[PDB]
Protein backbone atom coordinates (compact mmCIF):
# COMPACT_ATOMS: atom_id res chain seq x y z
CA UNK A 1 0.00 0.00 0.00
CA UNK A 2 1.62 2.98 -1.21
CA UNK A 3 0.67 6.49 -2.51
CA UNK A 4 1.32 8.82 -5.81
CA UNK A 5 0.21 12.52 -5.83
CA UNK A 6 -1.89 12.48 -9.40
CA UNK A 7 -1.51 15.18 -11.72
CA UNK A 8 -4.91 16.60 -10.61
CA UNK A 9 -3.74 16.89 -7.55
CA UNK A 10 -5.53 13.97 -6.05
CA UNK A 11 -3.62 11.33 -4.27
CA UNK A 12 -4.68 7.80 -5.02
CA UNK A 13 -3.55 4.64 -3.19
CA UNK A 14 -1.82 1.54 -4.85
CA UNK A 15 -2.19 -2.36 -3.89
CA UNK A 16 1.32 -3.02 -4.71
CA UNK A 17 4.40 -5.38 -3.71
CA UNK A 18 8.16 -4.45 -3.66
CA UNK A 19 8.57 -7.28 -6.07
CA UNK A 20 6.12 -5.49 -8.36
CA UNK A 21 7.54 -4.03 -11.77
CA UNK A 22 7.20 0.01 -11.89
CA UNK A 23 5.57 -0.46 -15.11
CA UNK A 24 3.35 -2.78 -13.28
CA UNK A 25 2.53 0.39 -11.04
CA UNK A 26 1.79 2.52 -13.78
CA UNK A 27 -0.58 -0.37 -15.06
CA UNK A 28 -2.33 0.42 -12.02
CA UNK A 29 -2.31 3.91 -12.18
CA UNK A 30 -4.01 3.24 -15.43
CA UNK A 31 -6.64 1.19 -14.07
CA UNK A 32 -7.15 4.49 -11.49
CA UNK A 33 -6.90 7.28 -13.59
CA UNK A 34 -6.21 6.68 -17.54
CA UNK A 35 -2.77 7.93 -18.18
CA UNK A 36 -1.05 5.05 -20.26
CA UNK A 37 2.57 4.21 -18.80
CA UNK A 38 4.14 5.58 -21.61
CA UNK A 39 2.97 8.98 -20.95
CA UNK A 40 4.18 8.78 -17.02
CA UNK A 41 6.79 9.59 -15.00
CA UNK A 42 7.49 9.22 -11.09
CA UNK A 43 9.87 10.82 -8.90
CA UNK A 44 11.03 10.03 -5.19
CA UNK A 45 12.43 12.86 -3.11
CA UNK A 46 13.73 14.40 -6.23
CA UNK A 47 14.99 11.53 -8.76
CA UNK A 48 12.74 9.78 -11.07
CA UNK A 49 12.47 5.80 -11.72
CA UNK A 50 12.72 3.13 -14.59
CA UNK A 51 10.53 1.00 -16.32
CA UNK A 52 12.64 -2.18 -16.34
CA UNK A 53 13.06 -1.77 -12.41
CA UNK A 54 11.03 -2.56 -9.71
CA UNK A 55 9.93 -1.02 -6.25
CA UNK A 56 12.64 -2.58 -4.17
CA UNK A 57 15.28 -1.45 -6.38
CA UNK A 58 14.74 2.13 -5.36
CA UNK A 59 14.22 0.50 -1.54
CA UNK A 60 10.59 2.44 -1.55
CA UNK A 61 9.09 1.50 1.94
CA UNK A 62 5.28 1.05 2.17
CA UNK A 63 3.28 3.65 2.19
CA UNK A 64 5.12 6.13 0.97
CA UNK A 65 3.65 9.61 -1.03
CA UNK A 66 4.85 9.54 -4.50
CA UNK A 67 5.19 12.56 -7.13
CA UNK A 68 3.87 11.60 -10.36
CA UNK A 69 4.93 14.06 -13.27
CA UNK A 70 4.14 14.25 -16.84
CA UNK A 71 6.36 12.72 -18.93
CA UNK A 72 7.44 14.04 -21.79
CA UNK A 73 9.90 13.34 -24.35
CA UNK A 74 12.17 14.25 -27.48
CA UNK A 75 14.01 13.74 -30.17
CA UNK B 1 -11.57 32.48 -28.51
CA UNK B 2 -14.53 31.72 -26.29
CA UNK B 3 -13.31 28.10 -24.87
CA UNK B 4 -9.96 28.61 -24.75
CA UNK B 5 -10.42 31.71 -22.67
CA UNK B 6 -12.41 30.46 -20.24
CA UNK B 7 -10.46 27.36 -19.72
CA UNK B 8 -7.35 29.02 -19.62
CA UNK B 9 -9.04 31.07 -17.07
CA UNK B 10 -9.84 28.86 -15.26
CA UNK B 11 -6.26 27.12 -15.12
CA UNK B 12 -4.92 30.23 -13.67
CA UNK B 13 -6.94 30.76 -11.04
CA UNK B 14 -6.17 26.97 -10.03
CA UNK B 15 -2.16 28.22 -10.56
CA UNK B 16 -2.65 31.12 -8.39
CA UNK B 17 -4.63 28.71 -5.44
CA UNK B 18 -1.82 26.31 -5.82
CA UNK B 19 1.40 27.29 -7.99
CA UNK B 20 3.60 24.23 -8.75
CA UNK B 21 6.68 24.07 -6.98
CA UNK B 22 9.36 25.91 -8.56
CA UNK B 23 7.43 27.42 -11.04
CA UNK B 24 5.84 30.57 -11.15
CA UNK B 25 3.16 30.98 -14.58
CA UNK B 26 0.76 33.66 -15.55
CA UNK B 27 -1.36 34.37 -19.14
CA UNK B 28 -0.14 37.74 -20.99
CA UNK B 29 -2.80 40.26 -20.17
CA UNK B 30 -2.94 41.31 -23.88
CA UNK B 31 -2.69 36.99 -24.96
CA UNK B 32 -4.47 34.43 -23.08
CA UNK B 33 -2.61 32.28 -25.54
CA UNK B 34 0.86 33.13 -24.07
CA UNK B 35 1.73 32.28 -20.61
CA UNK B 36 5.01 33.65 -19.09
CA UNK B 37 6.49 31.23 -16.93
CA UNK B 38 9.61 31.42 -14.17
CA UNK B 39 11.35 28.29 -13.26
CA UNK B 40 13.35 28.40 -9.89
CA UNK B 41 16.03 26.13 -10.08
CA UNK B 42 15.90 23.29 -7.45
CA UNK B 43 18.19 22.76 -5.29
CA UNK B 44 20.24 19.37 -6.12
CA UNK B 45 19.94 20.49 -9.98
CA UNK B 46 23.41 22.55 -11.24
CA UNK B 47 20.42 25.75 -12.06
CA UNK B 48 19.83 26.26 -8.19
CA UNK B 49 19.14 29.67 -7.53
CA UNK B 50 18.74 30.56 -11.34
CA UNK B 51 15.72 32.53 -12.63
CA UNK B 52 14.62 31.42 -16.16
CA UNK B 53 12.01 33.03 -18.01
CA UNK B 54 10.06 31.21 -20.61
CA UNK B 55 6.87 31.26 -22.36
CA UNK B 56 4.30 28.31 -23.41
CA UNK B 57 2.44 29.81 -26.91
CA UNK B 58 -0.74 28.00 -26.52
CA UNK B 59 -2.24 27.56 -30.02
CA UNK B 60 -5.53 28.93 -31.84
CA UNK B 61 -7.41 25.41 -31.66
CA UNK B 62 -6.57 25.02 -27.70
CA UNK B 63 -7.53 22.66 -25.99
CA UNK B 64 -7.03 20.75 -28.88
CA UNK B 65 -2.76 20.91 -29.57
CA UNK B 66 -0.08 21.29 -27.02
CA UNK B 67 1.36 24.56 -26.61
CA UNK B 68 4.25 25.56 -28.38
CA UNK B 69 7.73 25.46 -25.51
CA UNK B 70 10.63 28.78 -25.38
CA UNK B 71 13.26 29.50 -22.75
CA UNK B 72 14.17 32.68 -22.86
CA UNK B 73 17.15 33.43 -19.77
CA UNK B 74 20.29 31.90 -21.15
CA UNK B 75 20.46 28.32 -18.65
CA UNK B 76 23.11 25.80 -20.50
CA UNK B 77 20.38 23.25 -21.26
CA UNK B 78 17.93 24.51 -23.98
CA UNK B 79 19.03 27.50 -26.48
CA UNK B 80 17.25 30.45 -25.71
CA UNK B 81 13.86 31.53 -27.96
CA UNK B 82 14.11 28.30 -29.50
CA UNK B 83 11.26 26.24 -29.87
CA UNK B 84 11.33 22.83 -28.11
CA UNK B 85 10.27 19.57 -29.88
CA UNK B 86 8.37 18.40 -26.65
CA UNK B 87 6.38 15.24 -27.82
CA UNK B 88 4.17 12.82 -25.86
CA UNK B 89 5.57 9.26 -26.09
CA UNK B 90 2.90 6.87 -27.52
CA UNK B 91 1.90 5.11 -30.93
CA UNK B 92 0.94 8.21 -32.50
CA UNK B 93 3.83 10.96 -31.50
CA UNK B 94 0.93 13.89 -32.71
CA UNK B 95 -0.80 12.98 -29.71
CA UNK B 96 -2.21 15.89 -26.83
CA UNK B 97 -5.08 14.87 -23.95
CA UNK B 98 -7.06 18.09 -24.04
CA UNK B 99 -7.39 17.80 -20.23
CA UNK B 100 -3.76 18.25 -18.95
CA UNK B 101 -3.62 21.37 -16.83
CA UNK B 102 -0.95 24.20 -17.37
CA UNK B 103 0.57 23.43 -14.03
CA UNK B 104 1.01 19.90 -15.36
CA UNK B 105 2.66 20.91 -18.78
CA UNK B 106 5.41 23.21 -16.80
CA UNK B 107 6.15 20.69 -13.93
CA UNK B 108 7.23 18.06 -17.10
CA UNK B 109 9.01 20.92 -18.78
CA UNK B 110 10.77 20.80 -15.21
CA UNK B 111 11.18 17.28 -14.73
CA UNK B 112 12.65 17.45 -18.39
CA UNK B 113 14.99 20.27 -17.69
CA UNK B 114 16.15 18.68 -14.87
CA UNK B 115 17.35 15.37 -16.80
CA UNK B 116 19.85 14.68 -19.83
CA UNK B 117 17.50 13.87 -22.27
CA UNK B 118 17.93 15.67 -25.75
CA UNK B 119 15.91 17.41 -27.93
CA UNK B 120 15.28 19.82 -31.15
CA UNK B 121 16.57 22.83 -29.00
CA UNK B 122 18.72 21.19 -25.69
CA UNK B 123 22.56 22.39 -26.20
CA UNK B 124 24.96 20.90 -24.69
CA UNK B 125 27.22 22.45 -21.94
CA UNK B 126 29.37 21.68 -18.79
CA UNK B 127 27.68 21.89 -14.99
CA UNK B 128 30.29 25.46 -14.14
CA UNK B 129 28.24 27.15 -17.04
CA UNK B 130 25.26 25.58 -15.97
CA UNK B 131 25.89 27.39 -12.88
CA UNK B 132 27.17 30.75 -13.96
CA UNK B 133 24.30 31.23 -16.13
CA UNK B 134 21.84 30.47 -13.15
CA UNK B 135 23.82 33.01 -10.97
CA UNK B 136 23.33 36.06 -13.50
CA UNK B 137 20.01 34.92 -14.50
CA UNK B 138 18.26 37.10 -11.79
CA UNK B 139 20.64 39.86 -13.78
CA UNK B 140 19.55 38.96 -17.21
CA UNK B 141 15.66 39.18 -16.60
CA UNK B 142 16.39 42.01 -15.09
CA UNK B 143 18.30 44.34 -17.06
CA UNK B 144 18.79 42.07 -20.81
CA UNK B 145 14.84 40.80 -20.98
CA UNK B 146 12.80 43.26 -22.25
CA UNK B 147 9.64 40.84 -22.14
CA UNK B 148 10.53 40.12 -18.20
CA UNK B 149 9.67 43.51 -17.50
CA UNK B 150 6.74 44.04 -19.05
CA UNK B 151 5.24 40.97 -18.21
CA UNK B 152 6.66 40.80 -14.83
CA UNK B 153 7.04 44.37 -13.21
CA UNK B 154 7.11 43.02 -9.41
CA UNK B 155 9.92 40.45 -10.26
CA UNK B 156 11.52 42.73 -11.50
CA UNK B 157 11.52 44.93 -8.25
CA UNK B 158 12.17 41.56 -6.42
CA UNK B 159 15.52 41.04 -8.53
CA UNK B 160 16.70 44.60 -7.62
CA UNK B 161 16.59 44.14 -3.90
CA UNK B 162 18.22 40.97 -4.43
CA UNK B 163 21.00 41.57 -6.03
CA UNK B 164 21.73 43.98 -3.51
CA UNK B 165 21.42 41.35 -0.71
CA UNK B 166 23.82 39.75 -2.93
CA UNK B 167 26.85 42.14 -2.51
CA UNK B 168 26.59 41.46 1.09
CA UNK B 169 28.82 38.27 1.99
CA UNK C 1 19.91 36.75 -60.07
CA UNK C 2 20.78 37.91 -63.88
CA UNK C 3 21.97 41.41 -64.83
CA UNK C 4 18.56 41.98 -66.30
CA UNK C 5 16.84 41.27 -63.49
CA UNK C 6 19.28 43.22 -60.92
CA UNK C 7 18.73 46.22 -62.98
CA UNK C 8 14.98 46.00 -62.94
CA UNK C 9 14.67 45.25 -58.99
CA UNK C 10 16.86 48.18 -58.36
CA UNK C 11 15.02 50.20 -60.62
CA UNK C 12 11.97 49.05 -58.79
CA UNK C 13 13.49 49.62 -55.45
CA UNK C 14 13.98 53.26 -56.64
CA UNK C 15 10.27 53.56 -57.60
CA UNK C 16 9.05 52.30 -54.65
CA UNK C 17 11.33 54.33 -51.80
CA UNK C 18 10.36 58.01 -53.76
CA UNK C 19 6.27 56.68 -54.17
CA UNK C 20 5.67 53.94 -51.67
CA UNK C 21 2.24 52.52 -52.14
CA UNK C 22 -0.35 52.72 -49.46
CA UNK C 23 -0.28 51.13 -46.06
CA UNK C 24 2.82 48.87 -47.88
CA UNK C 25 6.54 49.17 -47.11
CA UNK C 26 8.56 46.89 -48.96
CA UNK C 27 12.45 46.47 -49.63
CA UNK C 28 14.77 43.70 -50.98
CA UNK C 29 17.35 41.55 -48.97
CA UNK C 30 20.95 43.48 -48.69
CA UNK C 31 22.31 40.20 -49.88
CA UNK C 32 19.86 38.87 -52.39
CA UNK C 33 18.26 41.42 -54.74
CA UNK C 34 15.71 38.32 -55.86
CA UNK C 35 14.18 38.02 -51.90
CA UNK C 36 12.15 41.18 -50.91
CA UNK C 37 10.17 41.72 -48.05
CA UNK C 38 7.48 43.63 -46.99
CA UNK C 39 5.17 45.06 -44.49
CA UNK C 40 1.72 45.72 -44.65
CA UNK C 41 0.00 47.90 -42.60
CA UNK C 42 -3.89 46.78 -41.56
CA UNK C 43 -5.71 49.62 -43.84
CA UNK C 44 -9.33 50.93 -41.66
CA UNK C 45 -12.43 50.01 -41.76
CA UNK C 46 -11.02 46.09 -42.04
CA UNK C 47 -11.02 43.75 -39.63
CA UNK C 48 -6.89 43.87 -39.87
CA UNK C 49 -6.87 47.56 -38.55
CA UNK C 50 -3.61 48.46 -37.18
CA UNK C 51 -2.24 45.11 -37.95
CA UNK C 52 1.52 44.59 -39.01
CA UNK C 53 1.85 41.52 -41.67
CA UNK C 54 5.12 40.43 -42.57
CA UNK C 55 5.60 39.34 -46.01
CA UNK C 56 7.98 37.78 -48.96
CA UNK C 57 8.27 38.32 -52.35
CA UNK C 58 10.31 35.76 -53.86
CA UNK C 59 11.70 36.74 -57.34
CA UNK C 60 12.91 34.05 -59.68
CA UNK C 61 16.21 34.24 -61.32
CA UNK C 62 15.06 35.46 -64.86
CA UNK C 63 13.18 37.95 -63.59
CA UNK C 64 10.95 40.20 -64.87
CA UNK C 65 9.90 37.26 -67.15
CA UNK C 66 8.27 34.86 -64.54
CA UNK C 67 5.99 36.13 -61.55
CA UNK C 68 7.56 35.97 -58.35
CA UNK C 69 5.92 33.67 -55.36
CA UNK C 70 3.95 35.66 -52.66
CA UNK C 71 4.16 34.78 -48.92
CA UNK C 72 2.84 36.03 -45.64
CA UNK C 73 5.01 35.25 -42.66
CA UNK C 74 3.04 36.80 -40.12
CA UNK C 75 -0.26 34.90 -38.88
CA UNK C 76 -3.08 37.43 -39.46
CA UNK C 77 -6.24 34.58 -40.07
CA UNK C 78 -6.61 35.87 -44.01
CA UNK C 79 -3.69 33.50 -45.27
CA UNK C 80 -1.88 30.61 -44.26
CA UNK C 81 1.79 31.75 -43.27
CA UNK C 82 4.81 30.45 -45.40
CA UNK C 83 2.84 29.62 -48.31
CA UNK C 84 2.57 30.46 -51.94
CA UNK C 85 -0.38 32.54 -52.20
CA UNK C 86 -2.70 32.50 -55.47
CA UNK C 87 -2.81 36.15 -56.64
CA UNK C 88 -3.44 37.35 -59.90
CA UNK C 89 0.16 38.90 -60.39
CA UNK C 90 1.83 35.67 -58.32
CA UNK C 91 3.68 32.59 -59.62
CA UNK C 92 0.23 30.86 -59.90
CA UNK C 93 -0.33 32.87 -63.20
CA UNK C 94 2.75 32.51 -65.39
CA UNK C 95 1.21 32.55 -68.83
CA UNK C 96 -0.75 35.55 -67.89
CA UNK C 97 2.33 37.61 -66.75
CA UNK C 98 3.19 41.28 -67.81
CA UNK C 99 6.98 42.30 -67.98
CA UNK C 100 5.86 45.66 -67.72
CA UNK C 101 4.32 45.44 -64.30
CA UNK C 102 5.61 47.10 -61.18
CA UNK C 103 6.30 45.65 -57.91
CA UNK C 104 3.72 48.17 -56.17
CA UNK C 105 1.02 46.78 -58.49
CA UNK C 106 1.93 43.06 -57.24
CA UNK C 107 2.00 44.09 -53.51
CA UNK C 108 -0.97 46.13 -54.12
CA UNK C 109 -3.12 43.32 -55.41
CA UNK C 110 -1.90 41.45 -52.51
CA UNK C 111 -3.53 43.91 -50.21
CA UNK C 112 -6.64 44.58 -51.66
CA UNK C 113 -7.32 40.35 -51.94
CA UNK C 114 -6.53 40.68 -48.19
CA UNK C 115 -9.36 43.03 -47.38
CA UNK C 116 -11.61 41.30 -49.69
CA UNK C 117 -13.07 37.55 -48.54
CA UNK C 118 -12.71 35.88 -51.63
CA UNK C 119 -11.65 32.53 -51.59
CA UNK C 120 -7.60 31.60 -53.18
CA UNK C 121 -5.03 29.02 -52.67
CA UNK C 122 -3.24 29.69 -49.52
CA UNK C 123 -6.02 31.85 -47.85
CA UNK C 124 -7.82 30.65 -44.63
CA UNK C 125 -11.21 30.60 -42.87
CA UNK C 126 -11.23 32.18 -39.58
CA UNK C 127 -13.48 34.74 -37.37
CA UNK C 128 -13.36 38.13 -37.05
CA UNK C 129 -12.18 38.07 -33.57
CA UNK C 130 -9.84 35.72 -34.35
CA UNK C 131 -8.24 38.48 -36.99
CA UNK C 132 -8.55 41.22 -35.10
CA UNK C 133 -6.78 39.21 -31.90
CA UNK C 134 -4.01 37.99 -34.31
CA UNK C 135 -3.87 42.27 -35.73
CA UNK C 136 -3.02 42.96 -32.06
CA UNK C 137 -0.09 40.13 -31.30
CA UNK C 138 1.53 40.79 -34.86
CA UNK C 139 3.68 43.63 -33.70
CA UNK C 140 4.75 41.02 -31.05
CA UNK C 141 5.20 38.37 -33.39
CA UNK C 142 7.34 40.36 -35.57
CA UNK C 143 9.53 41.45 -32.60
CA UNK C 144 10.16 38.34 -30.85
CA UNK C 145 9.30 35.62 -33.24
CA UNK C 146 9.77 36.48 -36.52
CA UNK C 147 14.02 35.45 -37.39
CA UNK C 148 13.81 37.39 -40.72
CA UNK C 149 11.65 40.18 -39.59
CA UNK C 150 14.59 40.87 -36.81
CA UNK C 151 17.30 40.61 -39.79
CA UNK C 152 15.71 42.89 -42.50
CA UNK C 153 13.95 45.40 -40.19
CA UNK C 154 16.07 45.95 -37.47
CA UNK C 155 14.69 49.48 -36.89
CA UNK C 156 11.48 48.02 -37.05
CA UNK C 157 12.24 45.86 -34.28
CA UNK C 158 13.09 48.93 -32.07
CA UNK C 159 10.09 51.21 -33.25
CA UNK C 160 8.38 47.49 -32.06
CA UNK C 161 9.44 47.51 -28.69
CA UNK C 162 9.43 50.86 -27.87
CA UNK C 163 5.59 50.55 -28.80
CA UNK C 164 5.29 47.82 -26.61
CA UNK C 165 6.38 49.62 -23.40
CA UNK C 166 4.62 52.42 -23.93
CA UNK C 167 1.58 50.16 -24.06
CA UNK C 168 2.67 49.06 -20.95
CA UNK C 169 2.61 52.01 -19.00
CA UNK D 1 -12.97 67.59 -60.33
CA UNK D 2 -9.66 65.94 -60.97
CA UNK D 3 -8.27 62.64 -59.17
CA UNK D 4 -5.44 60.18 -60.03
CA UNK D 5 -5.31 56.73 -60.99
CA UNK D 6 -1.78 54.54 -60.74
CA UNK D 7 -2.01 51.87 -63.54
CA UNK D 8 -0.52 48.55 -63.60
CA UNK D 9 2.38 49.47 -65.07
CA UNK D 10 3.08 52.13 -62.22
CA UNK D 11 1.87 55.27 -64.59
CA UNK D 12 0.24 58.19 -63.37
CA UNK D 13 -3.41 59.37 -65.08
CA UNK D 14 -5.79 62.35 -64.73
CA UNK D 15 -9.53 62.04 -64.79
CA UNK D 16 -12.25 64.54 -65.10
CA UNK D 17 -14.86 63.11 -62.55
CA UNK D 18 -17.39 64.27 -60.43
CA UNK D 19 -18.28 62.82 -56.93
CA UNK D 20 -21.34 61.64 -58.85
CA UNK D 21 -19.37 59.44 -60.93
CA UNK D 22 -19.70 55.76 -60.25
CA UNK D 23 -16.45 53.57 -60.27
CA UNK D 24 -18.07 52.13 -63.43
CA UNK D 25 -18.41 55.47 -65.27
CA UNK D 26 -14.17 55.86 -63.59
CA UNK D 27 -12.78 52.59 -64.94
CA UNK D 28 -14.93 53.62 -68.33
CA UNK D 29 -13.22 56.74 -68.43
CA UNK D 30 -9.85 55.26 -68.02
CA UNK D 31 -10.72 53.15 -71.38
CA UNK D 32 -11.28 56.57 -72.87
CA UNK D 33 -7.90 58.32 -71.86
CA UNK D 34 -6.22 54.59 -72.79
CA UNK D 35 -7.58 51.18 -74.02
CA UNK D 36 -8.51 49.47 -70.74
CA UNK D 37 -10.37 45.67 -70.34
CA UNK D 38 -11.88 47.45 -67.53
CA UNK D 39 -13.44 43.60 -66.52
CA UNK D 40 -10.46 42.61 -66.02
CA UNK D 41 -9.37 45.15 -63.87
CA UNK D 42 -10.49 46.90 -60.25
CA UNK D 43 -9.71 50.15 -58.42
CA UNK D 44 -8.33 50.46 -54.94
CA UNK D 45 -8.38 52.96 -52.09
CA UNK D 46 -7.67 53.02 -48.64
CA UNK D 47 -6.56 49.42 -49.15
CA UNK D 48 -9.56 48.09 -50.35
CA UNK D 49 -11.48 46.87 -53.53
CA UNK D 50 -13.87 49.68 -55.05
CA UNK D 51 -17.49 48.12 -56.40
CA UNK D 52 -18.18 49.58 -59.82
CA UNK D 53 -22.32 50.43 -58.70
CA UNK D 54 -21.04 52.41 -55.62
CA UNK D 55 -19.99 56.30 -55.83
CA UNK D 56 -16.82 58.34 -55.04
CA UNK D 57 -18.96 60.63 -52.45
CA UNK D 58 -19.86 57.13 -51.18
CA UNK D 59 -16.25 56.54 -50.68
CA UNK D 60 -15.40 59.53 -49.55
CA UNK D 61 -12.98 59.88 -52.71
CA UNK D 62 -12.29 63.74 -52.27
CA UNK D 63 -10.12 65.64 -54.62
CA UNK D 64 -6.78 65.04 -55.92
CA UNK D 65 -7.25 61.44 -54.34
CA UNK D 66 -5.03 58.76 -56.48
CA UNK D 67 -6.80 55.31 -57.05
CA UNK D 68 -4.75 52.27 -58.18
CA UNK D 69 -5.34 49.79 -60.37
CA UNK D 70 -4.82 45.97 -59.46
CA UNK D 71 -5.43 42.98 -61.56
CA UNK D 72 -9.14 41.06 -61.54
CA UNK D 73 -8.17 37.53 -62.62
CA UNK D 74 -11.42 35.71 -62.10
CA UNK D 75 -10.54 32.18 -63.04
CA UNK D 76 -9.19 31.38 -59.57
Amino acid sequence: QIFVKTLTGKTITLEVESSDTIDNVKSKIQDKEGIPPDQQRLIFAGKQLEDGRTLSDYNIQKESTLHLVLRLRGG
Amino acid sequence: TKQAHKRLTKEYKLMVENPPPYILARPNEDNILEWHYIITGPADTPYKGGQYHGTLTFPSDYPYKPPAIRMITPNGRFKPNTRLKLSMSDYHPDTWNPGWSVSTILNGLLSFMTSDEATTGSITTSDHQKKTLARNSISYNTFQNVRFKLIFPEVVQENVETLEKRKLD
